[PDB]
């Protein structure tokens, strides 16, 4: 360790605050894709939020996502817990109920203590991109792009998220 | 007082019925409509009485049955209206476990009572 761990994550967050308090897309390659990332409460670094915008030309454009992130006492030897809010999306990738996501980075085999939580923050807004709709946490929105059905694919996701606004 | 929430699959016949469309696009309504099965794009006046009120999210077009089904099962509105002779099983044998109540008839007074309440 709880040691290294809270070493690592108070680096992290110099690290974002830098990052995020740039409108120069050198220092800051996030613009526009994450618009804030923070400990919920600054006395406990284990809980954070973050703030994503919807990828252009996806259904998700123009709506904003709150994500929640935990990281574990060992961090970064094991990645964050990451999901979304509950009702909050639609996606082949997100048990939408519960929130919780499918990402592959995440997983033992996969995870490198070298990814941080903007990479994972990141990998969370390219999963909006680029979906892997072949195993799906989300059944019957896997059916549809897995069927083609682009119209109900686009269709249902903004009705969704403008009946979230509602 | 309170209409149910309903899912309309707007096939040829439905998109035919006298319904004030500017009425019921502020309820809870979901118009999927197969384009599979529709002979090109929906009729004006009902694009135009959703787009008014800005409904116009209400309407989805589904490029496939299976789709469409998919989303039927996804958004688990109260009712379901459609009338399967426009596209002559119909129904996927699943959809009741999504869906409180079905209403697929074939009769102008049934389907305008149940949209109309």
């Amino acid at each position: 360790m709880a040691d290294t761990c809270m070493s690592r994550i108070v680096k992290e967050y110099k690290v974002i605050l830098k990052t995020l308090a740039s409108d120069d897309p050198i220092a800051n390659p996030y613009r526009g894709i994450i618009e804030s990332l923070n400990p919920i409460d600054e006395t406990d670094l284990s809980k954070w939020e973050a703030i994503i915008s919807g990828p252009s030309d996806t259904p998700y454009e123009n709506h904003q996502f709150r994500i929640l992130i935990e990281v574990p006492s060992s961090y970064p030897m094991n990645p964050p817990k990451i999901s979304f809010m509950q009702n909050n999306i639609l996606h082949c990738n997100v048990k939408s109920a519960t929130g919780e996501i499918c990402l592959n980075i995440l997983k033992p085999e996969e995870w490198t203590p070298v990814w941080d939580l903007l990479h994972c923050v990141h990998a969370v807004w390219r999963l909006l991109r680029e979906p892997v709709c072949d195993s799906p946490l989300d059944v019957d929105i896997g059916n549809i792009i897995r069927c083609g059905d682009m119209s109900a694919y686009q269709g249902i996701v903004k009705y969704f998220l403008a009946e979230r606004e509602r | 007082k309170a209409r149910k929430s309903k899912c309309i699959i707007m096939s040829k016949s439905i998109q035919g019925l006298p319904i004030k469309w500017e009425e019921y696009a502020a309820d809870e309504v979901v118009l999927l409509v197969p384009t599979s099965h529709t002979d090109g794009s929906m009729k004006q006046a009902i694009g135009d009485a959703f787009r008014k009120t800005k409904n116009e999210h209400k309407i989805i077009y589904c490029d496939s049955m299976d789709g469409l089904w998919s989303c039927v099962r996804r958004l688990g509105k109260f009712q379901c209206i459609l009338n399967s002779r426009d596209f002559t099983a119909v129904v996927p044998e699943d959809i009741g476990r999504f869906v409180k109540f079905v209403v697929d008839s074939d009769v102008e007074d049934v389907l305008i009572d149940t949209l109309c309440n």
